[PDB]
RNA sequence: GGGGCCUUAGCUCAGCUGGGAGAGCGCCUGCUUUGCACGCAGGAGGUCAGCGGUUCGAUCCCGCUAGGCUCCACCA
RNA sequence: GGGGCCUUAGCUCAGGGGAGAGCGCCUGCUCGCAGGAGGUCAGCGGUUCGAUCCCGCUAGGCUCCACCA
RNA sequence: GCACCUCGAUGUCGGCUCAUCGCAUCCUGGGGCUGUAGUCGGUCCCAAGGGUUGGGCUGUUCGCCCAUUAAAGCGGUACG
RNA sequence: CCGUAAACGGUCCUAAGGUAGCGAAAUUCCUUGUCGGGUAAGUUCCGACCCGCACGAAAGGCGCAACGAUCUGGGCACUGU
């Protein structure tokens, strides 16, 4: 369960989804990760269910690095009204991710120990997803 | 007892000790005891108008009835109509045991309009009932009847007050001889109780008194006798004392010369009602107000002697098993034939130099080696059995420790301390759900002597209140209170009355020479994860005591 | 048909998430009470709806059968 | 669900510069006194030098509506 | 929810009468897996051919109960 | 509002806070309240419990013989309803 416990605005624009990820593209903290494909909101909900879904078949192993973070709120109108007199109450938080972007990371286990986790994870995400390491050119 | 003859002597007392007076406080702290604080002339009294079912008293207390809860609403009756009143006159109602108070209260609009306050003793039938003594309708009773249960002498707010049954008997006092011998009518020798059922307000103890002091019973040797008690008690002669036999306890404001035994003679008839009551009053309150309590602590103890029996017959069990699992190795060694429906085959002798009596084993129509393995499996199940009833065993005995160190602790505690041993089991989830006030003392030399009564208080007493080299006193191998003396070097004296102090306040308060040990508190610990309220210690001393509850009584500091 | 909660002493009901079954009313025994049906302790009653799986012990966990309440939408 | 009024001692209620009564508990004083235990002022966060006092919200308690097919 | 069609009229609930259509199938027919020993079952397939009740309460649909049945199935057709 | 077993006590407020008698009503949202009767089955009816959103004493209260092209339940006879 992860939100800001202050924020500037209790409601904001939901904005746009246009174009690649601006920022966490590479993988530099683990060594495997999840590289993000098409774009949509992720609910800190997902978030959870993709953390203990690693952290548990993890049982032994390393930390887990949350690259996402839901700082973006979105408002939800109450049901069975009329459109409009005035924006509804905030409801949930969601975390605007682009494709290209890392989402988790790990390192300290194996490759098939990884594999399976970051599949466990990315079977509970709303996007699609692929397996991607920390390539040493250098 | 408190007869209509006490209540003669009470009556006299209570006129020779508070006249007029002001009552400034009213205070209701148990359900059947009032204390009315009287400013009479001199100093400040307390009054003690008491409706027990069993413990019924009038007396002027001394001690600090403490406690003072949330106030019921007799009390508050009592507070609004009585209160800044006077007293006019305490008499009783001829020889009965009926108390009658006339309250020259003024009324809360300003005029004044007196009252009168109706206290009857009678056992399991006493009441407080307030009127307005102008139409004697009672304004409230202490104990509410209805039309149906106890039909006469209903006792309702604004119903007409009504007196107690006459009791058809003559007034024995001023009576003369002649009256008093010409009714009884003596003819095979049920004497005490034709005294009781034909004299006016008369115990059974008086009468008893009354056959001995006449001698051997006769026509005239019996009546004499009686008319000479009569006599003294008229002309306010008491001689109020207390005399026991074996442990239970009589009182009266005569010397007593049948049942011969330690007669402890009192100055008045309020130090006398003081330290009568001093221990069973306090008994009857914390059991009227703690009895569920004590009853799950009970049950619970007897579903764990009930647990370990049933533990001890799987001990028992455990040995039964193993011979399941010799004949299971039996039946493997020679299960190759007679393997359809399988029982009764004779097994010959695997081990030993014994050659005993070929077996015939008995097995279920599953299959000829799973019957073997059952009793196998059974064998291995026995054996993690033998480690987990033992832990089980070694945890029922520490929580009927606990719990009859918790026994000791709710029997000798007083209302505040059973409370707080409620707090305290919930705190245990045993019951589904700051710095406190304890119990202090004064030595003989000034030196101060602080008993815990609660485990809660004891822990935080051991290791918050109490310096070192403070010597704190235990019971040897029984369950007590925990006595400490906040004084650098600790008198002989001091040391013997503390020790009499955590006698009384034990599981042996009852009992003579009760083992008592003393030792520095820098000596005792408590292990981490155990059960709290358990504290150890070592190189202790020991001395003898006896747990009188006068010492008690006399080191209050308060 | 879909979800949920229970079947516990003659009656009304607790029992904490497996550590060994109880409160009140009700029926008896004994004590006590001068007197107005005002008090105390001690006994029973339960296969915890019925059966069989788990583990060292099951109202509690599990499966399979009898039962009772809730919970579900109109409308003009 | 939508407006309006409150959440203050154990109970009932008054009240920008640092907050109180009656009842309930005590304290010595012979129908009234002079004093003490108990207050996250329901909670969060902004404006300044400080908030019971001003504000945006969460739970709670009252009052008025939730009508036309 | 919106207000696109009708305010120089598109009669709106529940029942009666007459039906028709789609299976996301209540029974009957054919199967797979079962912790399916047999009867009775559970789940998932293929299948609309036919049939899917008489009452007490309430205007009621719905719902509860009584007695059956092989079952007393969900919906659409201007909530036919 | 808060306690205490209608009734009494503490506090705010007003002019004072519902007496007798009725009560799930031509009045009750929850609600087909609970129990019993009537029927095999009764959201209607009848008799009690008060838990009266939101009965109540001449905008009268509670009963009441006879009476009604009145309303709501239940029986006998009777029949194509």
């Amino acid at each position: 369960m992860l939100l800001p416990k202050r924020v500037k605005y209790r409601r904001e624009h939901r904005g746009k989804m246009r174009g690649r990820a601006k920022g966490g593209t590479e993988v530099h903290f683990g060594e495997f990760g999840i590289q993000a494909l098409e774009a949509s909101w992720i609910t800190n909900r997902q978030i959870e269910a993709a953390r203990i879904a690693m952290t548990r078949y993890m049982k032994r192993g390393g930390k887990v690095w949350i690259k996402i973070f839901p700082s973006k709120p979105y408002t939800a109108k109450p049901l069975e009204v009329r459109m409009g007199s005035g924006k509804g109450a905030p409801e949930g938080w969601v975390a605007v991710v682009k494709p290209g972007k890392v989402l988790f990371e790990i390192s300290g286990v194996s490759e098939e120990v990884a594999r399976e986790a970051l599949r466990l994870a990315s079977h509970k995400l709303p996007i699609k997803t692929k397996f991607v390491k920390r390539e040493e050119i250098g | 007892s408190f007869d209509g003859m006490f209540t003669y002597g009470m009556t006299h007392e209570l006129n020779e000790k508070i006249m007029g007076g002001r009552i400034t406080k009213i205070h209701q702290p148990y359900k059947h005891d009032v204390i009315f604080h009287i400013r009479a002339k001199g100093k400040n009294q307390k009054l003690l108008l008491s409706a027990h079912p069993s413990y019924s008293r009038v007396h002027i207390t001394a001690q600090a009835y403490e406690n003072p809860s949330e106030p019921p609403m007799f009390c508050m009756l009592l507070r609004k109509h009585i209160e800044g009143g006077f007293i006019e006159k305490i008499e009783q109602a001829g020889l009965d045991r009926i108390m009658i108070f006339h309250i020259k209260s003024r009324n809360e609009i300003g005029d004044e309009t007196v009252r009168k306050l109706y206290v009857e003793i009678m056992g399991r039938h006493s009441n407080i009932i307030l009127t307005d003594a102008a139409e004697n309708v009672i304004i409230d009773g202490l104990k509410h009847l209805s039309p149906s249960m106890n039909s006469y002498r209903t006792v309702l707010p604004g119903q007409d007050y009504k007196l107690p049954p006459a009791q058809d008997k003559i007034s024995p006092l001023e009576a003369s001889e002649d009256d008093i011998l010409r009714h009884l009518s003596f003819q095979e020798g049920r004497l005490d109780k034709q005294i009781v059922d034909h004299f006016s307000g008369v115990s059974p103890l008086f009468a008893k008194e009354a056959v001995h002091r006449a001698g051997l019973a006769n026509k005239v040797t019996l009546p004499k006798a009686l008319l000479a008690l009569f006599a003294e008690v008229k002309e306010h002669r008491f001689i109020p004392n207390i005399t026991t036999v074996n442990g239970k306890e009589y009182f009266y404001l005569l010397e007593l010369t049948h049942l011969k035994g330690e007669a402890r003679r009192f100055d008045s008839l309020s130090e006398l009602l003081d330290r009568f009551y001093f221990g069973k009053a306090e008994r009857d309150r914390v059991k009227q107000q703690a009895q569920d309590l004590e009853r799950f602590v009970v049950n619970e103890r007897k579903k764990n002697a009930n647990k370990i029996k049933k533990l001890e017959k799987t001990l028992e069990y455990s040995e039964n098993a193993k011979e399941f699992q010799l004949y299971g190795e039996l039946l493997t060694a020679n299960l190759y034939m007679l393997k359809k429906g399988d029982k009764q085959a004779e097994v010959i002798n695997y081990y030993d130099e014994e050659s005993p009596t070929i077996t015939i084993p008995l097995n279920p129509n599953k299959t000829p080696s799973e019957n073997a393995q059952a009793y196998f499996t059974k064998y291995q199940k026995a054996k993690n059995s033998v480690a987990v009833v033992e832990e089980q065993i070694r945890l029922a005995q520490e929580e009927i420790e606990y719990f009859d160190q918790l026994i000791q602790q709710l029997s000798s505690a007083s209302p505040r301390d059973i409370s707080e041993i409620r707090e305290e089991l919930v705190e245990g989830k045993y019951l589904r759900p700051h710095n406190p006030v304890l119990e202090t003392y004064e030595s003989t030399s000034g030196l101060t002597i602080l008993v815990g009564k609660n485990n809660r208080q004891n822990e935080y007493l051991t290791t918050r209140v109490a310096a070192r080299d403070d010597i704190w006193l235990h019971t040897k191998d029984i369950p007590g209170s925990h006595v400490v003396i906040r004084s650098s070097e600790p008198d002989e004296q001091t040391i013997m009355e503390a020790a009499t102090i955590a006698a009384y306040f034990s599981k042996a308060k009852d009992s003579s020479s009760v083992p008592v040990d003393y030792t520095k508190i820098r000596h005792v610990k408590k292990p981490n994860g155990a059960k709290p309220g358990f504290v150890t210690y070592d190189s202790q001393h020991t001395v003898f005591v006896t747990p009188d509850a006068d010492t008690v009584i006399k080191l209050k500091k308060s």
